[PDB]
């Protein structure tokens, strides 16, 4: 168990939210795509697992988001990317998948290493997965969830299962996928913004 | 499973490979190269176990181009399969390039062969190993050696086979007073050499020279009676 | 090998042809075994052209051109063990002739050739070494004359001193010369002037080989010059050399090898083998002390390679020659564990003298290094391998007398090997072979050297293992590791010192503290988690101890420089909090020794027949001895109860990380007692964190409020039936004075009272016991409906929170989650929470969980059936002594809530049911629950909805029936009846029930 | 996985190799000892170039490090082919460590006895990637493999800060090769390599001998 | 031996029952309970193969989703040869066939094969299949087939109560109180494959309890 990145489904949008693991002080803070891996232009994914088997996992996902929208000139729909790649892994690693398709609106997904898939509304995957799937069934109005709400939701249960003192604001990933202007938008969040997060979250709890 | 094919020991060491070694030792022969100012020698022995041998089929030398010379040393048989490999890649670069192979590029071609031999588990190494000698184009004389590793070094002297260890401390301690050589009175120190650690130095017609020189760069055996020039001024 | 060293230690090698002439003597058979004995110089010989083969077909081949593997395997150290013993077997059992035309071969194979120090290295000059320590004489008048002379011959002759890498037979015949100079230290005497000489000049060479193989020829004279040792290992104790044809030799292969007259030979050393012992002492120690005095002082300042080499000359004059050196003095006190009794260390003469009055090089060598090691880690913090060196002189600056504390343990086991092997098990100890004894002589004289049980912990001791704790915490981690298992095994060694470093190595846990770095930080918690078998340095035995280790785990976390976002540290608090939940063992509070102990008064007195203490007085001290005791069962129980306020502060503190309160938690989870009460802020702590969002915590909070009910339990009465009395009349099942336990019609409807209820089914069955007890009649138990006036005004603060239907509502809320889908079954330990309640209060909560009750049944999930059942079985089992209305009171409610729960049965519910109501008749009579058994029996198979209800109505049906065992013959009538015409006309899911019914 | 912890164990046997990303370059600093007077020490090279502005160094096996080094130049150049451009640093540790993967996944082939050290530079920001032999790799800022890595480690974490030029990380590296050398290291006993705007070049052993002086 | 092990995960998969009628033929399959956070589209167990062919199945939901996708080819690759539907025996002997080691799956393909035939199958993991009446796949089938053998004859006058007090009735033998745990289908002589919302499959259990 390496990563801890959890979805999170709300009424006006889904988010991922990873934590950065750094081992070694020697390691070099990438500023690339760090644990967040956008798929296309309305499809986002995370893995549990090393950033090299990452790169296997991802840039096949993304010559199956391709190869369908060279085909049929449509952005794939959240599924069918999840399913096609389930046919891979079913002939080894847990991954999640946010996104967004004109039929079944915002989903959320979670490939198991044997090939299998399900949609949840909120899950975990990874280090202290069950720590903190079990917190998310304590609070979550399974419908009733603005994506603030939300938003709140993933900063509370990553304050009780990664860290020291801080819940680590430069080692967390947050990024959420929202419908805007027809367009769909993916915003991994700045540093200033999930700084004050656990700034909104460390003056609420405290009282 | 891990010693009847070449993977990794729990120490990381492949006995195959080790074993290989141990295979260059069974021909019971001894091969020294050695590096001049101007010129490059190999000296083997060469022995004739059976009377009824022609003795011009037994060697260990053998040229590779016009002017690249070899040593075999270890199983005879894969000594020849090697050899012909050499030929082979000597020959393919000289059509595909317009050129003489350097023995920088033979040896490395030649070892990058062998490393295959140690990573497929479906075939052996080959238990001999090959000393080139040439001479190039810009740097002067060169002495290389391939080993049944993969190793592909560069040499002032070298030496293989069952008295490989000993010969190096006589070549070691020569190259370390004097620049080890200097013209063509350096085959004069490999032969000391094989005579010293072999402790025979019997006859002048058990034993193979070859010569690269500036002067003359292909590669030419010395005959026997050429030969015993530089062992009666021994 | 083992093969021929288990027949050539048990026949001489010696021809027999000069008793091969007229000698009557020899039998039939034995006159055939002396022919066949020209063939055993050709065995010999044969031998060794075949092991020469062996070694130089093994050589060590370096292939890879950047590394060099120095490192011989464990197959092939296996091989020169396998060969260093299968032939010292054979070349000790051997005659004088056979011996010397043998001595030949070896010496004239290992000085023609040049081996390569690694592998064949020391596997050549290990069969060297067996050809000296067989004959002492004949052999070294030709190896030590032969290595010497070719030593001075390749290195002193040019400036060899300083070099890179030395030549291959130098450098070959130091270990030819190092690892044979190591026979009976008498006969090394004549080499004096020569061995010395080649000391004085490879010693302080430049090449790292090329000292220790030097140091390796210094080690092995101060091994051979101060041990006692048996020097002949042979069959018969005269040898087979020394009276040839004075006896016949072939009578003697069957030898029993007597215990009493061994003719053991040993190797004490003499005043000039010991005179000589200390020449080498003061010729190269202190010239290498000297040298890294000044460098340790700021007047050398030596080289990173040159204190290095010093190093090793000064690890191996003192591991090596340690049985000359005395221990250390200082005597440090008053912060120990006083007592009323001698602390006196034992001494064991281990012979030697070792006047002590001269030098005490031990002393000398623990001056330097604490100046040296406080000059390297201030001065050159990167010098790994000068570290690595203090910590193995060290490691036997304490603990190294003659003997290696490991080295005891493989010949402990290697003797067992070969003992348990070769023994005849028919006729005792009277055929154990000569060379086993005489091992196990030498293991005897190896413990006595190893046995130091007492040692008082004095102040050099209080010194070095403090220079230790600041290794242990250094800054490399390959430093650390060393260090810590020197100080681990210093910590078992020494009497009390783990309390008075305890407060020393948690000073770099304080979050207090300004400057400490993150190798400081964690290097201390290798230290606590003691990674090891000795010593647990935070999960030790003592109050004292225990109640600074605890908090100091749960105050790092909340603030330290503790890098929790580094994986391993996650790792290293997992592991010491999952050392100590494996570890612990609960502490006593009262040390009160019985008056039953007049038997150390019979044998402090009169035992007199080795007691040589003539004191025989203890007038008052036994008062003080008293008091004492009892100011340490005040002062334990004064420190349990200051851990838990410590660690309940640690827990309730501001800005702590989750992962610090789940030791917190679990710390407190391990101090929750059975002699005493819980104290009153952890009895609010867990019930409190009965609701808490971490499903960890709070399944933690179960375990313990559980046992605090356990605790608050309120002692019923009992008292004695005599079972002739009750029915009527006075074999082992079912007898006719047995009648009242089997539950048919009289069951209780009104007077519930005087009906003899026996809890337990087993008893009566058999016999009866000489007391049988059952409870007492009507309010002579305690009263059940209180409320808090009369109550416990501390303890039932539980009282409170589960009157609050807040509290409540969250209770039953957060039980009826999803641990896990697939692995959730009825939870044994959430029975016992809901038995010690209903137990304890006596359904003073039942109204208060009247929707919880309902609500729970009448749902399709899973989750909530599972919770309700833990609470409808604790009802059940909570109602055993309960009064006759609270009893109606309860199946009034309970009888229509299991009757819609058995209606609502399902595939993921019926094995909670199924142990529900089983779990709910266990210890119960079957008069006391006849509401089940009328509800249960009442329409198992008259399936209402489908069949697979049916089949899980009938599955809960057995186990309650089962659990009352042999107490109903009625209801297995009434069951057998409905059956009999049922079991024709069902389906295969109830086939399978009423066959296993 | 039981020969890719092998395999690792043929690294850490190796001889010792550096790479310290400075702020505005990379330097590959490394071992090349010879075990006789005899080998000549400017025959064969440990730093290797693979584009005018990628190198690489190895802990482990010399021979399977020529084919990774041939494979990496081949990856660089299908690159160059294509796109016309010099092949990331980033892009070019991911195809080398497919290809090191390739090995471990196959069976019947060992793995590779070689860790990697990938300098390079890109669009004005230098780069220090290492590809283990399991197909795993990693960016680093500083870090060593070969005998003595754990102490070498340690040894770059106290004696690292961000703001260090290239010619004082030349120091730092070399001074860490010094830290588990066992001798006198001459210009020929080391090799170092240094990678900037200008590109990758491996030192001249007279351009070594100034840095020695320090 | 190696198609032992596929039968095991057949007899914990959720049941799966069909009748076969003389107008109509239903599948009805368990619905079981996913967890409280997952959204439970995605794991309904009656899949449509061609317009005149679905089938149920139980066993491993990985291996299902295989031999789904390969038996929707089939049906349409039919079609470009032949360019007739499918028959049901068709597809079941392609899955048979399609079942190294087979797909642990066990399945009951329903349809109708272009001249109006109702039909219905199995495919055991073994490679075998044959016709049925009515038939029951999963984890309680043993006792559902002995409940189907018990009720055939006369029940087939009309087409809603064939298909209520057989399948729902067979469901309810082995499954819960119902309405939210049956996942039921049924299809007519072509028209389509219909699955009942919930919102009617409750409306048929209240005419099986009066
Ligand atoms: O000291 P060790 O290594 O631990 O082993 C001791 C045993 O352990 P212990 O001394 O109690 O701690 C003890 O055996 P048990 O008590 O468990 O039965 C002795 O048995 P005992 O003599 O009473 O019984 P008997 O004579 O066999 O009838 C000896 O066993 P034998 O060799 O069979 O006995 P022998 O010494 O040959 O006479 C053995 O002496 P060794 O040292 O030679 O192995
Ligand atoms: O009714 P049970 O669930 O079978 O438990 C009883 C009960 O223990 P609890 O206080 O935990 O409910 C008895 O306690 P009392 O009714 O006598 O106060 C106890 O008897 P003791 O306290 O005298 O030990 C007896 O234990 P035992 O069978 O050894 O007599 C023990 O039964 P279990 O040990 O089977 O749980």
């Amino acid at each position: 168990h390496a990563g801890t990145c959890l979805g999170i489904l709300a009424n006006d949008g889904v988010l991922l939210a990873a934590e950065r693991r750094n081992i070694h002080k020697l390691l070099d803070e990438v500023f690339f795509s760090e644990k967040i891996y956008k798929l296309n232009e309305d499809m986002a994914c995370s893995v549990a697992g090393i950033t090299s088997d990452a790169n296997v996992l991802t840039n096949e996902l993304r010559l199956i988001a391709q190869r369908y929208l060279l085909q049929y000139q449509e952005p794939i729909p959240c599924e069918q990317l999840v399913t096609a790649l389930c046919d891979i892994k079913q002939a080894g690693v847990s991954l999640l998948y946010i996104g967004w398709d004109k039929h079944y609106g915002f989903q959320l997904y979670q490939s198991d290493p044997s090939g299998n898939y399900g949609g949840w509304k909120a899950t975990c995957i990874g280090n202290n997965s069950a720590a903190a799937v079990s917190m998310l069934k304590q609070d979550y109005k399974e419908g009733e969830m603005t994506l603030k709400s939300a938003l709140a939701l993933a900063i509370k249960v990553l304050n009780k299962t990664m860290d020291v003192s801080k819940l680590s604001a430069e080692k967390v990933e947050i990024a959420t996928l929202t419908r805007e202007n027809g367009k769909t938008v993916i915003r991994v969040l700045k540093q200033k913004e999930v700084e004050q997060l656990i700034k909104k979250h460390e003056e609420e709890e405290a009282k | 499973f891990d010693r009847h094919i070449t993977i990794f020991s729990p120490e990381g060491r492949l006995y195959q490979v080790e074993y290989a070694f141990k295979a260059i030792n069974q021909g019971g022969l001894t091969s020294v190269a050695v590096r001049g100012k101007d010129c490059a020698v190999i000296v083997t022995q060469k022995k004739v176990p059976d009377k009824l041998l022609d003795s011009s089929t037994v060697t260990h030398l053998f040229k590779i181009t016009e002017n690249i010379g070899c040593v075999m040393t270890g199983m005879t048989a894969d000594s020849r399969s090697q050899v012909q490999r050499a030929r082979y890649e000597a020959a393919n670069w000289k059509y595909k390039y317009g050129y003489e192979i350097p023995v920088d590029m033979l040896c490395k071609r030649i070892a990058d062969i062998s490393q295959v031999y140690t990573q497929n588990a479906e075939m052996r190494p080959l238990g001999c190993c090959m000393i080139l000698i040439g001479i190039d184009e810009e740097q002067g004389p060169q002495v290389y050696k391939c080993d049944p590793a993969g190793y592909y070094c560069g040499f002032k002297a070298t030496a293989a086979g069952v008295k490989q260890t000993e010969s190096t401390s006589f070549l070691e301690k020569k190259v370390k007073k004097k620049f080890d050589w200097t013209f063509e009175q350096t085959v004069e120190t490999a032969i000391t050499c094989l005579s010293t650690v072999l402790s025979i130095d019997f006859k002048p017609s058990e034993i193979e020279v070859g010569v690269v020189t500036v002067e003359n760069p292909k590669f030419r055996i010395l005959t026997e009676a050429e030969i015993d020039a530089h062992l009666v001024a021994l | 090998f083992q093969f021929i060293a288990t027949f050539s230690t048990l026949v001489p090698l010696v021809d027999c042809s000069s008793v091969l002439q007229e000698r009557n003597d020899l039998t039939e058979v034995e006159r055939e075994l002396c022919s066949a004995t020209a063939e055993f110089e050709d065995f010999v010989l044969q031998f060794m052209d075949r092991c020469f083969g062996l070694i130089e077909s093994s050589t060590l081949e370096q292939t890879r051109e950047e590394t060099e593997t120095e490192k011989m395997t464990h197959l092939e150290s296996l091989v020169e063990l396998g060969l260093s013993s299968t032939f010292s077997t054979i070349l000790t059992q051997c005659s004088k002739e056979i011996f010397m035309v043998a001595l030949q071969k070896v010496f004239n194979f290992s000085t023609s050739h040049i081996f390569e120090t690694r592998v064949a290295g020391r596997m050549v000059a290990d069969m060297c070494r067996a050809a000296v320590k067989c004959c002492p004489e004949e052999s070294l008048k030709l190896f030590v004359p032969h290595c010497c002379s070719v030593i001075t011959q390749l290195t002193m002759n040019d400036d060899v001193l300083n070099d890179e890498e030395l030549d291959k037979e130098l450098l070959w015949n130091l270990q030819l010369l190092s690892e044979i100079t190591r026979v009976d230290g008498r006969k090394l005497l004549l080499y004096r002037e020569q061995l010395v000489k080649i000391l004085q000049r490879t010693l302080h060479l430049t090449c790292k080989q090329g000292y220790t193989l030097s140091c390796n020829l210094l080690h092995h004279l101060l091994r051979s010059t101060t041990l006692i040792y048996p020097t002949e290992y042979c069959s018969v104790p005269g040898g087979f050399d020394k009276p040839p044809s004075e006896y016949f030799p072939i009578k003697d292969w069957g030898k029993p090898g007597d215990l009493w007259n061994l003719g053991i030979q040993w190797h004490v050393p003499s005043s000039e083998e010991v005179s000589f012992a200390f020449y080498l002492l003061d010729s190269f120690l202190q010239p290498e002390l000297v040298k890294l005095q000044h460098c340790g002082d700021g007047k050398l300042e030596m080289s990173r390679d040159d204190i290095l080499q010093s190093l090793t000359i000064v690890h191996n004059c003192l591991i090596g020659s340690g049985n000359l050196l005395p221990p250390l003095k200082g005597e440090p006190v008053t912060n120990l564990v006083p007592s009323m009794v001698s602390l006196e260390e034992t001494k064991l003469y281990t012979g030697l003298e070792y006047d002590l009055s001269r030098e005490n090089h031990r002393e000398v060598i623990a001056t330097v290094i604490r100046k040296l090691l406080n000059h390297i880690l201030d001065n050159s913090e990167d010098d790994t391998k000068s570290l690595f060196l203090i910590i193995k002189i060290i490691g036997d600056l304490l603990q190294f007398q003659g003997s290696h504390k490991h080295e005891f343990d493989s010949r402990w086991k290697s003797f067992n090997l070969v003992k348990k092997s070769m023994e005849n098990r028919l006729h005792g100890k009277k055929q154990h072979i000569r060379a086993l004894l005489i091992d196990r002589v030498m293991l005897q004289h190896e413990l006595r050297t190893l046995t130091v049980e007492g040692c008082e912990y004095k102040k050099i001791h209080q010194d070095m293992i403090r220079d230790l704790l600041r290794l242990s915490t250094s800054s490399y981690s390959q430093v650390r590791n060393k260090a810590q298992q020197t100080f681990f095994a210093a910590l078992g060694a020494y009497n009390f010192c783990c309390r008075d470093i305890i407060p020393l190595v948690l000073e770099f846990l304080r979050p207090d503290r300004q400057g400490v770095t993150q190798q400081q930080f964690k290097g201390a918690l290798y230290c606590l988690l003691g990674n090891h078998s000795g010593v647990c340095l935070a999960n030790l035995h003592d109050w004292d101890c225990i109640v600074q280790t605890w908090p100091a785990i749960v105050s790092s976390g909340l603030s330290q420089a503790m890098s929790l976002e580094k994986p391993s540290i996650v790792r290293l608090f997992d592991d010491l909090a999952e050392k100590i939940h494996r570890q612990y063992e609960t502490i006593g509070l009262d040390f009160t020794i019985p008056k039953s102990c007049v038997e150390i008064a019979e044998l402090l007195q009169q035992s007199k027949n080795p007691s040589i203490n003539q004191i025989l007085l203890s007038p008052e001290k036994i008062k003080e001895g008293i008091k004492r005791q009892q100011e340490k069962n005040a002062d334990a129980l004064r420190n349990y109860e200051n851990l838990v306020d410590t660690l309940l502060d640690g827990v309730e503190q501001r800005n702590l990380p989750w992962k610090f309160e789940h030791i917190g938690i679990g710390l407190l989870s391990l101090l929750l007692r059975d002699d005493r009460v819980l104290p009153l802020r952890a009895i609010r702590f867990f019930v409190e964190n009965l609701n808490h969002d971490a499903i960890v915590v709070r399944k933690m909070a179960i375990s313990a409020v559980a046992g605090i009910l356990k605790q608050l339990k309120r002692t019923h009465k009992k008292l004695t039936i005599n079972p002739c009395e009750i029915s009527g009349c006075p074999d082992r099942p079912d007898n006719h004075w047995l009648h009242y336990d089997s539950k048919t019609i009289p069951r209780t409807k009104k007077e519930w009272e005087s009906s003899c209820f026996v809890e337990k089914t087993h008893w009566g069955y058999y016999t009866w016991p000489k007391n049988m007890v059952v409870y007492a009649g009507v309010e002579e138990q305690p009263k059940l409906g209180r409320s808090r006036e009369d109550m416990t005004e501390a303890e039932q603060i539980i009282f409170d929170h589960f009157s609050d239907p807040k509290f409540v509502e969250q209770l039953i809320t957060f039980l009826s989650l999803e641990d896990r889908k697939g692995k959730d079954k009825f939870n044994p330990r959430r029975f016992c929470l809901f038995k010690g309640i209903f137990r304890n209060f006596d359904d003073a909560f039942l109204p208060v969980l009247k929707p919880h009750l309902e609500h729970l049944v009448a749902d399709s999930h899973e989750s909530t059936q599972r919770c309700v059942a833990e609470i409808i079985a604790g009802l059940i089992r909570g109602s055993k002594h309960w009064t006759f209305e609270k009893v109606e009171k309860l199946w009034e409610l309970l009888c229509p809530l299991l009757r819609t729960a058995l209606s609502n049965i399902t595939v993921e519910t019926y094995n909670d049911w199924g142990a529900c109501i089983a779990t709910s008749c266990e210890s119960r009579d079957p008069r006391k629950l006849h509401w089940l058994f009328e509800l249960l029996l009442e329409s198992p198979l008259s399936g209402e909805g489908g069949s697979f209800v049916d089949a899980c109505r009938l599955y809960v049906l057995q186990g309650g029936l089962a659990q009352q065992e042999w107490r109903v013959p009625e209801l297995l009538h009434r069951l057998l009846k409905y059956l009999e015409p049922k079991l024709t006309q069902v389906y295969k899911n109830v086939r399978e029930r009423i066959g296993s019914v | 996985l039981v020969q890719i912890e092998y395999a690792l164990a043929a690294v850490a046997g190796g001889a010792p190799s550096v790479g310290i990303k400075a702020a505005n370059g990379v330097v590959l600093a490394t071992e090349k000892k010879q075990k006789s007077i005899l080998y000549d020490e400017r025959s064969v090279h440990k730093v290797e170039p693979i584009t005018k502005h990628i190198g690489l160094v190895y802990s482990g096996m010399g021979p399977d490090y020529r084919v990774l080094v041939h494979r990496a130049r081949k990856l660089a150049q299908q690159y160059y082919l294509v796109y016309q451009e010099p092949i990331p640093t980033a892009q070019l540790v991911q195809r080398v460590a497919s290809v090191m993967q390739e090995y471990t996944q196959s069976g019947g082939v060992r793995p590779f006895g070689v860790s990697l050290l990938i300098c390079g530079w890109n669009e004005g920001r230098p780069y220090l990637f290492q590809s283990d032999p399991s197909g795993a790799y990693f960016a680093w800022k500083a870090t060593a493999m070969g005998k003595n890595y754990v102490n070498g480690k340690t040894f770059l974490e106290k004696r690292y800060n961000e703001d260090l030029e290239l010619e004082d990380a030349i120091h730092t590296a070399i001074l860490t090769l010094k830290e588990s050398f066992e001798g006198q290291m001459t210009e020929d006993n080391i090799e170092v390599g240094i990678c900037n705007e200008a590109g990758f070049r491996r030192l001249t052993p007279t351009e070594v001998k100034d840095y020695l002086a320090a | 031996f190696q198609v032992e092990y596929a039968q095991e995960a057949v007899k914990k998969g959720s049941t799966a029952v069909g009748v076969r009628g003389r107008d109509i033929v239903v599948l009805g399959v368990e619905k079981k309970s996913v967890a409280k956070l997952q959204d439970e589209r995605t794991v309904r167990k009656i899949c449509a193969l061609d317009d005149n062919v679905c089938m149920a199945f139980a066993g491993l939901t990985a291996d299902a989703r295989i031999v789904i996708n390969r038996a929707r080819v089939e049906c349409q690759s039919h079609r470009l040869t032949v360019e007739d539907p499918v028959t049901v025996e068709y597809i079941t002997r392609y899955i048979a066939s399609l079942k190294r080691r087979p797909f642990g799956i066990s399945a009951l393909i329903v349809g109708f094969d272009f001249d109006g035939t109702p039909r219905l199958y199995q495919t055991d993991p073994s490679g075998t299949y044959h016709a049925w009446k009515a038939n029951a796949i999963g984890r309680g089938a043993k006792s559902v087939r002995e409940f189907l053998e018990k009720n055939y004859t006369d029940e087939a006058i009309e087409t809603d109560d064939l298909t209520i007090k057989l399948v729902i009735k067979a469901l309810l033998e082995v499954v819960q109180s119902g309405g939210k745990n049956i996942e039921l289908a049924v299809m007519r002589r072509d028209q389509s494959l219909k699955i009942l919302n919930p919102e009617e499959i409750e409306k048929y259990v209240a005419e099986i309890e009066k």
